[PDB]
């Protein structure tokens, strides 16, 4: 049992992990093995959300969040997002959880059977932290396969049956891509845009073709970049910057996927492109701005003349204007005039809502479709009772984007917390004073005093 | 064919737990490491056929 | 019902299982 | 639902998303059975 | 040595009487960006148009407000999450009414309090010392995150940022229980078994170690006298105030490690004061206190109210009035 | 000089797993009937008498909403004492009228008493001064200020909190909207009380945990630490110079520092003591008069003051009929404050 | 240490676990009893789902008199017929 | 060796006794149906 | 008898598992019966 007490490695049973810091083999499995999780997750949670499956339904109220992930890439699904065969959620689902047996078989066997080291074993799978180039090698190999990846959505996409399209013209359907976006001014516009309101970042992305060609992009890039990192060894002010160990790596890391997940909470919040409100329910925006467009629908159906009509605070009850003039629903959901979907678009003319539109162009779908959004909006409690918090029980409704925003919101942050921590005590680790002061050289005792 | 599929299927899920409790404790276990070693590769290949046979056979039964 | 607890009986109870038999056969624990 | 053929596995289904957490569970009985050392 | 080395031998400087650092280079211009303008805001700024119903609140001193009173109002609700910097406005009388200073003070704020936190991890590193301190000040650090951005985030405005004012501050939390019925929210309970709790451990730690300092002088002096800086023996009896402790409760419950014991006081109050912090940033995206409204009922189907019904209708009083001419359509659905 | 007393005296301070003390046999007894009045009430003891309320794990409420609750405001301030004239020695009728509200509430109160005075009793047997004690005058406080003296200023013991989490959320909004106390100054010292007291304990606790000597080869540092050691398990000099760089002031006496550690949480808890005192007589901070008066005449002027305050009405309106029963309360629609569309 | 025999003896005896696993599930099945029988009920006085209101009564019972408060229940109790 | 019956047995058994029949009473109201 | 015989962690899992099973239970009676809503 090598290294397995707190007295031989020097941590205790809490930090037990960290006594894995350089025994590769087992690292590996440790590695493997938590892959091995991650794919049983993905597998035994899409047979679950099958298993609950109602197909007449909409999904977001049903608690899925892996089946809209699967129809999102056009499988399962039909004109706007009815699901016309389960087949492939099942074939998802099956193949992960079988994925996860080899994977976990593997975990398994370096972990505990396997050598403990690799270094002896094989120069090749063996590893130094310390060993720069070995560490820009590996992590070349991971880009390449991360390339790939972006690629495999990219064939889906243009050669095995496309996309499902929120914005197809007719109505959302499944749509094969034929034209991506290769234009680096807007590939990379969109990574020099503002995070800011009606700006909105990557979040901003609003059709397949840019998501297509982006992904064309990342998968080059990464295939380039892997090559460049399997080719060279880093360069002296890398060298200089950065601190070289297995824990100041992970630290990096997890700078990374904080980032990430920030950016994923704010892509489910707002974005309704990749993540179709068919599948998904509508956004937040979404469904307050339906809720405006469902009683302007109904008191025009009255006979108010709704441009016209002056609310109590002197604004529009139903129409005003943008900071910069554009015709938007009125209401506290004067905050959300950045919100565009295809159900309100066809009323949109050149300087926003338009009047004559409203007033003579109004669809009974879209009607029906703002009546269904107002009245799912994301709002509801942690026992997941739908609406106000002042709502009293019957609908049995928590929006997938909550359950999405909130949980990677909560991970997120600690792995922030995570980067802080990993990252300081890399640091201290290096230079010396993780264990503590060294009582007979304390570097404050050799400072002058302050004052 | 249904029968054969549902007698598989039973069969492939008995022996994936008989798997997971027998190869950790194998792999940790001091004495009779040849015999287990070679159970181990039995068990495993006959594990990827029955995955095969219920695959297979899924398309004959649904 | 029962079956659902039934099947997390089994799986419930093979982690624990692993240990103790390991435990008595003074294993690599 | 899942296929007609697989339903009888149902209450499997329904109790296998749980089991990556009895792993975390798993690692604290192990622990226990080596004094924490 | 060049400039440039000069430069960043003294930024760096352990010797300086204020440490400065890289990231005290950004902390610095922010922080003073953001108190300057707080103080001219917050004792002359005219009032501001909140919620974007041309319904303009004052917060200022000069405007009719006291220190209990005033706040720097946050910013229009017209705006939403635009960027709203002096240069977008036409006028700085726009400016100021639109409510411009509140976004100036807190992205100034939330970058230079980033930087303060960077900040005490580089000085721990520069002294030789261990590098957690910063982690500690994450806990209030994302707090302030919570409630300056994330929660506009999910809302969809600045708007509903937290007012920088003291009554400000209360109408926050009001209105953050009607929506989301926080106090029913198990992250919220967290927060306040964390600062609860982190009062309880200062009291009992505070008592306990001034309970057993060691005689070191008269009646007629002050006990803390007898702590002399940097001394190397510890002023009290740990092994005393541990035999008093273990016997107050039982033995096992009381700490006999000093930095078992320390870590514990720092931990306590941090953890729930994460989950505090995660409380509003998930109710940011709605994801609300529990909800048991008509949860009791009889056998013939009467509602029979628990004291969550009586919060209900507290929350119910609230909700209908905050606000009470921005809304025209029945939902509040930011 | 050997006698029963001595005896006795020699019994009850065993160093047993449990000390028990004189002091024991006021708190032993007395904690114990308050939890498990507790413990019974929230699980089988209804509040349909006393508050049309389920207030039980038996009724169907779960630990969030399980309260003991209080009595009837037909009862006053009732001692409500088992073989008292209300419950007339009917155990059942007792549990009916809320008589385990005031046993657990006395009953807590004479604990409370115990539990300080073995702080003391244990202070003087072991030989350290007793400041533990002391700082337990806080909760003390807050216990007598807010569980009897509140409700003795009120109509009856109906609006004292009553013993649950949702209850005590109730009462936390009942003196929102009632009260206007997050505007009264004693509350607010409560609250820089608390949140100081937490702000020292994290900000101590990592500072002690950041400036450790490495006493020991181990990277977790814990077992590096002696209980019986002279030394300083991590340096003051360093932490000084670390707090006086960052903030500008740092501690440099440590006598000093847990002092304070007391001061701060104990000094706030006290504050907030006086300020609920005030409120047992409806004496608030509920208004700036200056405020009113310029509000009143001129229909442009609004602050935070005057949103929170109409907040406060939309409070007592909607929530008093069913908070209230006995008033009868019956607020015909068209006279509920409400905000358009709301 | 102070005299009594460690916790830890205690619960890995088997001594400990031959009486314990009669009286801790004995105590189970009792509390469970005490509330199946529908005694908890009638000691404590909590109505049963059946026993809130009488059929078509839609006003709470409140106890409006502290010295006739217990036939004030009583009299209540008498209105569920 | 060591006693069996003392305060502490006493303490304990006051707790332990009331926590296992209380938890039987919850468990069946679980089952209760208005 | 004497203690040992029955192993710690044993004793500790079963425990745990009871524990487990008991608040799952009270987390079920959540959605069924009352203070079900329904
Ligand atoms: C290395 C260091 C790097 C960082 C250094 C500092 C860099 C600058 C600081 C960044 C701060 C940004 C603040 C604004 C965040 C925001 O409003 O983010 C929102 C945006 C999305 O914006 C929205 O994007 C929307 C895009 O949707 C549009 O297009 C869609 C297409 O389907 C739909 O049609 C939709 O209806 C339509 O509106 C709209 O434009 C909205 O108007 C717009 O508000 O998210 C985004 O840009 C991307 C997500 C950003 C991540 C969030 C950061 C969280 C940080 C938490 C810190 C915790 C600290 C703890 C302390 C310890
Ligand atoms: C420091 C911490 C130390 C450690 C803590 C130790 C805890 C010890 C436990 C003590 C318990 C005290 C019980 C007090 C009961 C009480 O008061 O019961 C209240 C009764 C008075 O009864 C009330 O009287 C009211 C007024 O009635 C009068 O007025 C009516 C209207 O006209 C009628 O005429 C009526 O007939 C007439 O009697 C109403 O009837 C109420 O329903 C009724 O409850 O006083 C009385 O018993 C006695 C009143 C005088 C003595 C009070 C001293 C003790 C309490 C001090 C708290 C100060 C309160 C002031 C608020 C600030
Ligand atoms: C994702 C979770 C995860 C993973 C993958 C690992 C992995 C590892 N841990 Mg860590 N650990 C974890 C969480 C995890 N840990 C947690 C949460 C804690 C706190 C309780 C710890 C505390 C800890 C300590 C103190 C130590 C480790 C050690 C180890 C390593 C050696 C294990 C060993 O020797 O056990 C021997 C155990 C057995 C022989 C019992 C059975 C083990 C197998 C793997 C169970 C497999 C069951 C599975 C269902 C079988 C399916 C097979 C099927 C696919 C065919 C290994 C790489 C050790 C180490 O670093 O040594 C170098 C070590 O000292 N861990
Ligand atoms: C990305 C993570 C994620 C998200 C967004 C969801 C979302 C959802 N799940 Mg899924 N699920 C997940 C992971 C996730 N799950 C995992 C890990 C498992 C294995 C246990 C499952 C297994 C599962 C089942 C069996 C079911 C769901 C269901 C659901 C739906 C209802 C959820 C609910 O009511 O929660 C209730 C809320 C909680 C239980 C609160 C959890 C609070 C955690 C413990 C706080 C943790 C904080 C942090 C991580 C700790 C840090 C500590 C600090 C000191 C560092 C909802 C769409 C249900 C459904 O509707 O299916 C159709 C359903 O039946 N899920
Ligand atoms: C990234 C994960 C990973 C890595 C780096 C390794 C590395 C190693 N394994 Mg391990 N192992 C793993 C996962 C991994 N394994 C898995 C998942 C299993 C279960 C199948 C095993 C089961 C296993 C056993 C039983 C043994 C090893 C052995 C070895 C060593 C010999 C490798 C060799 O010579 O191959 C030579 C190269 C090949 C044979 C070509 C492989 C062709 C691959 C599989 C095609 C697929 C590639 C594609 C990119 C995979 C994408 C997967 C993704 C979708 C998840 C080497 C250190 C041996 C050892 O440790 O001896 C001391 C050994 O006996 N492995
Ligand atoms: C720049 C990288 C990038 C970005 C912005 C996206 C974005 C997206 N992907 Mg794509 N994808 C990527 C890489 C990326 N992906 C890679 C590497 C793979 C292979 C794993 C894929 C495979 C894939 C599939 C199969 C699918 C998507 C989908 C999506 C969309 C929804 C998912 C989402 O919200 O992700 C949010 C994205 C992020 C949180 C990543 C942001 C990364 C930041 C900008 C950079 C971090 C860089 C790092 C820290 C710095 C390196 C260090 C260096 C400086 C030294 C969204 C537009 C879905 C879709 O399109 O539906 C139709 C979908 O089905 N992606
Ligand atoms: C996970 C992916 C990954 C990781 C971890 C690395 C890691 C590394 N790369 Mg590699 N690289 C990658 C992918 C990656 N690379 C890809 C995909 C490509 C193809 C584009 C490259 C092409 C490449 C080249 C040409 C070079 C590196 C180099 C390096 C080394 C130093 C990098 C550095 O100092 O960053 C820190 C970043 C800086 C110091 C930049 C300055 C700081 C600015 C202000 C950061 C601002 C970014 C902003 C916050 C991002 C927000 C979004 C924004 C786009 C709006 C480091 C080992 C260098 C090296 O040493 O080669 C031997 C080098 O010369 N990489
Ligand atoms: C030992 C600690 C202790 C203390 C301080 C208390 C205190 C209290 N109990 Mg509690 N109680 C205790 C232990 C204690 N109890 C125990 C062990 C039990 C279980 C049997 C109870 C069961 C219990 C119930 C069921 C009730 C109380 C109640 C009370 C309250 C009213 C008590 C009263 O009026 O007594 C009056 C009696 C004395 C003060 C005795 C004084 C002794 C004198 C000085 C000696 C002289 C006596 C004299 C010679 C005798 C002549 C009698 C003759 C004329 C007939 C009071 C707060 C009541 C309550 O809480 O109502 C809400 C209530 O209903 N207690
Ligand atoms: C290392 C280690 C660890 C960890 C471990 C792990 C993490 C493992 C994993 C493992 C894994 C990861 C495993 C997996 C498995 C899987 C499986 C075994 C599967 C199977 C499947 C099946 C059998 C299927 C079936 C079916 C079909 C086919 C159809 C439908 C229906 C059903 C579902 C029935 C711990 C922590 C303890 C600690 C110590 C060390
Ligand atoms: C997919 C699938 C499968 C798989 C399975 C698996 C993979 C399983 C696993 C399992 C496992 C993996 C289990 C585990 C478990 C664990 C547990 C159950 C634990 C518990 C714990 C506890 C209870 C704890 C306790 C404690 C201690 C020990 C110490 C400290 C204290 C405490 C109390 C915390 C099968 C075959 C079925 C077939 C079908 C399909
Ligand atoms: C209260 C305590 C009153 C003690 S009373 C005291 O008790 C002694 C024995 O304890 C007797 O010897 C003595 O004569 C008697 O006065
Ligand atoms: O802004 Mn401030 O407060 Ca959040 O909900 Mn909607 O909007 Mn307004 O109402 Mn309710
Ligand atoms: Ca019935
Ligand atoms: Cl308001
Ligand atoms: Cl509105
Ligand atoms: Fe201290
Ligand atoms: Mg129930």
């Amino acid at each position: 049992a090598t290294n397995r007490d707190q007295e031989s490695s020097g941590f205790a049973w809490w930090a037990g992990n960290a006594r894995l810091i350089n025994l590769s083999g087992k690292l590996l499995g440790a590695h493997v093995a938590h892959a091995g999780l991650i794919v049983f997750w993905a597998g035994a949670m899409t047979l679950f959300e099958l298993a609950h499956f109602i197909p007449e339904k909409p999904m977001y109220e049903q608690g899925l969040i892996l089946i809209p992930h699967i129809a999102t890439l056009g499988w399962g699904v039909g004109p706007g997002g009815e699901v016309v065969d389960t087949f492939p959620f099942f074939v998802v689902g099956v193949v992960h959880l079988i994925s996860s047996a080899v994977l976990g078989f593997g975990g398994v066997y370096h972990a505990i059977r396997g050598p403990e080291t690799l270094e002896e074993y094989s120069s090749f799978f063996g590893y130094d932290w310390k060993d720069k180039n070995k560490m820009t090698t590996i992590l070349g190999f991971h880009l390449i396969v991360l390339g790939i990846g972006a690629l495999l959505l990219v064939a889906k996409a243009m050669f095995f049956g496309g996309l499902y399209d929120t914005w197809a013209p007719g109505g959302g359907d499944v749509r094969v891509i034929t034209n991506p976006t290769l234009d680096p001014r807007v590939i990379f516009g969109y990574l020099l845009k503002s995070p800011f309101g009606g700006e909105g970042w990557i979040v901003s992305v609003n059709n397949l073709e840019d998501v297509v060609g982006g992904h064309i992009w990342i998968g080059l890039i990464c295939i380039a970049g892997g090559i460049w990192h399997i080719l060279t060894t880093p360069f002296g002010w890398a060298r200089r910057a950065f601190i070289w160990s297995g824990e100041a790596y992970l630290s990096y890391s997890l700078g990374a996927l904080s980032m990430m997940g920030f950016i994923a909470t704010c892509f489910v919040w707002f974005n309704n492109t990749v993540y179709p409100s068919e599948f998904y329910g509508p956004t937040g925006p979404e469904a307050s701005q339906a809720q405006a467009m469902t009683f302007l629908i109904r008191d025009q159906k009255l006979g108010a003349n709704v441009g016209s009509a002056q609310g109590p605070t002197g604004l529009g009850k139903y129409l005003m204007r943008s900071p910069t003039g554009e015709i938007i629903f009125g209401g506290e959901t004067m905050r959300f005039w950045d919100f565009r979907g295809p159900w309100l678009e066809p009323l949109r003319g050149p300087n926003g809502l338009d009047l004559n539109k409203i007033k003579n162009d109004i669809q009974p779908w879209q009607e029906r479709r703002a009546a269904e959004y107002m009245t799912h909006a994301p709002l509801g409690s942690l026992n997941s009772v739908g609406g106000v918090a002042t709502e009293i029980n019957s609908v049995n409704f928590v929006s997938p984007r909550s359950w999405l925003a909130t949980s990677h919101f909560v991970l997120a942050f600690f792995f922030l917390v995570g980067h802080l921590w990993h990252a300081g005590r890399a640091r201290a680790a290096a230079a010396g004073f993780e264990k503590g002061i060294d009582r007979e050289s304390e570097p404050v005792l050799s400072m002058p005093s302050l004052d | 064919m249904t029968i054969l599929f549902q007698l598989a299927l039973a069969a492939l899920v008995i022996l994936s737990f008989v798997m997971v409790i027998g190869v950790p404790v194998a792999y940790a276990s001091p004495q009779d490491w040849d015999r287990s070693k070679q159970l181990i590769f039995l068990g495993s290949g006959l594990w990827i056929a029955l995955v095969l046979v219920v695959g297979v056979l899924n398309f004959f039964v649904v | 019902v029962i079956a659902q607890l039934t099947m997390i009986a089994m799986i419930g109870i093979a982690g624990p299982m692993i240990i103790f038999l390991l435990a008595v056969r003074r294993g690599n624990l | 639902k899942l296929p007609e053929a697989y339903a009888i596995f149902d209450p499997l289904v329904d109790v296998l998303p749980v089991i990556p957490v009895l792993f975390l569970a798993l690692a604290f009985v192990w622990q226990a059975a080596v004094g924490f050392r | 040595a060049n400039l440039w080395e000069r430069f960043c031998n003294w930024v760096t400087s352990t010797d300086n009487r204020l440490y400065v650092g890289w990231f005290g280079v950004i902390m610095i211009p922010t922080l003073l960006a953001a108190t300057i303008c707080f103080v001219i805001a917050f004792i002359a700024a005219p009032p501001v148009d909140i919620d974007g119903i041309r319904e303009p609140v004052s917060g200022s001193l000069l405007y009719g407000n006291n220190i209990i009173t005033g706040a720097v109002v946050p910013s229009s609700n017209a705006i939403g999450l635009h960027f709203y910097p002096i240069w977008e406005a036409a006028s700085l009388d726009e400016w100021l009414y639109n409510g411009g200073p509140y976004q100036l003070i807190i992205f100034h704020f939330l970058l230079g309090a980033s930087c303060y936190m960077g900040r005490q991890w580089e000085l721990s590193y520069r002294l030789g010392m261990r590098p957690w301190i910063c982690v500690a000040y994450s806990a209030p650090l994302a707090s302030a995150f919570a409630v300056f951005l994330i929660y506009p985030i999910g809302q969809g405005s600045f708007s509903d940022g937290m007012p920088l004012g003291i009554s400000g501050t209360f109408n926050f939390m009001i209105v953050f229980q009607a929506e989301h019925n926080i106090l029913m929210h198990p992250f919220h309970q967290l927060g306040v078994a964390g600062v609860f709790g982190g009062a309880l451990f200062c009291a009992m730690h505070g008592s306990l170690v001034t309970s057993s300092l060691i005689r070191e002088t008269t009646e007629t002096e002050s006990a803390n006298y007898g702590y002399k800086f940097g001394q190397e023996e510890e002023t009290y009896n740990i092994v005393a105030a541990h035999g008093y402790f273990g016997r107050l409760i039982f033995q096992y419950a009381s700490f006999n490690n000093s930095r078992s014991l320390h870590f514990f006081l720092a931990a306590w109050p941090v953890v729930g004061v994460w989950f505090a912090a995660l409380g509003i940033s998930t109710m940011a995206f709605n994801l609300n206190g529990f909800n048991f409204n008509h949860s009791v009922i009889d056998a013939k189907g009467n509602v029979i109210n628990t004291w969550a019904d009586i919060i209900n209708r507290a929350n119910l009083g609230m909700e209908v009035m905050h606000e009470r001419n921005a809304h025209n359509f029945p939902l509040d659905l930011a | 000089e050997r006698g029963w007393f001595d005896i006795l005296d020699d019994w009850l301070k065993r160093d047993r797993f449990v000390f028990v003390g004189w002091s024991g046999i006021l708190l032993f007894p007395c904690a114990y009937l308050a939890l498990g009045g507790w413990l019974t009430g929230t699980t089988f003891v209804t509040s349909w008498y006393t508050h049309g309320l389920a207030s039980s794990y038996l009724e169907g409420c779960n630990f969030l909403t399980v309260a003991v609750s209080t009595p009837a405001n037909s009862m006053g301030h009732s001692l409500l004492l088992l073989w008292g004239p209300e419950a007339q020695g009917d155990f059942t009728r007792w549990c009916q009228l809320g008589g385990l509200w005031t046993f657990i509430a006395l009953h807590g109160a004479f604990g409370l008493i115990g539990f300080m005075l073995r702080q003391f009793e244990i202070a003087r047997l072991v030989g350290v001064r007793p400041y533990n004690a002391i700082a337990f005058s806080a909760p003390i406080a807050v216990f007598v200020s807010v569980f009897l003296i509140y409700p003795l200023g009120q109509s009856s013991w109906f609006f004292a909190p009553s013993f649950g989490v949702a209850a005590i959320f109730r009462f936390l909004l009942f003196f929102q909207g009632f009260h206007n106390w997050t505007l009264n100054p004693f509350h607010m010292m409560g609250v820089a009380g608390v949140l100081g007291g937490a702000l020292l304990c994290a900000i101590h606790g990592a500072t002690v945990e950041n400036t450790l000597f490495q006493d020991g080869e181990g990277a977790s540092t814990f077992r590096a630490f002696n209980p019986t050691q002279a030394e300083e398990t991590y340096s003051m000099v360093t932490a000084n110079r670390f707090w006086s760089q960052i903030f500008g002031i740092a501690f440099s006496n440590k006598r000093w520092l847990h002092f304070f550690m007391l001061f701060v949480p104990v000094t706030g808890l006290w504050m907030s003591a006086i300020g609920v005192v005030g409120l047992a007589l409806n004496l608030r901070s509920y208004d700036f008069i200056s405020q009113e008066i310029r509000a009143a005449e001129d229909p442009e002027f609004e602050t935070f003051y005057t949103k929170n305050l109409l907040l406060n009405e939309g409070i007592r309106a909607w929530m008093a009929p069913q908070d209230q029963p006995h008033e009868n309360f019956v607020f015909p629609e068209e006279v509920l404050p409400r905000g358009n569309a709301l | 240490t102070t005299g009594e025999r460690p916790f830890s003896d205690i619960i890995t005896s088997v001594r400990y676990w031959v009486i314990h696993s009669i009286t801790i599930p004995a105590l189970f099945i009792a509390g469970w009893l005490f509330v199946s029988t529908g005694l908890a009920y009638d000691v404590f006085g909590t109505p049963r789902p059946d026993s809130y209101y009488a059929q078509e009564q839609r006003s709470i019972p409140l106890v409006t008199d502290r010295f006739e408060a217990k036939q004030q229940v009583e009299t209540f109790l008498e209105q569920l017929k | 060796s060591y006693p069996i019956f003392t305060v502490r047995w006493v303490a304990v058994h006051t707790l332990a006794v009331p926590t296992i029949f209380f938890l039987g009473a919850i468990a069946a109201m679980q089952f209760i149906q208005r | 008898s004497e203690g040992g015989r029955i192993p710690l962690w044993i004793v500790a899992t079963v425990a745990g598992m009871g524990v487990i099973v008991i608040v799952g239970l009270f987390f079920y009676g959540a959605y069924a019966g009352l203070g079900s809503s329904l």
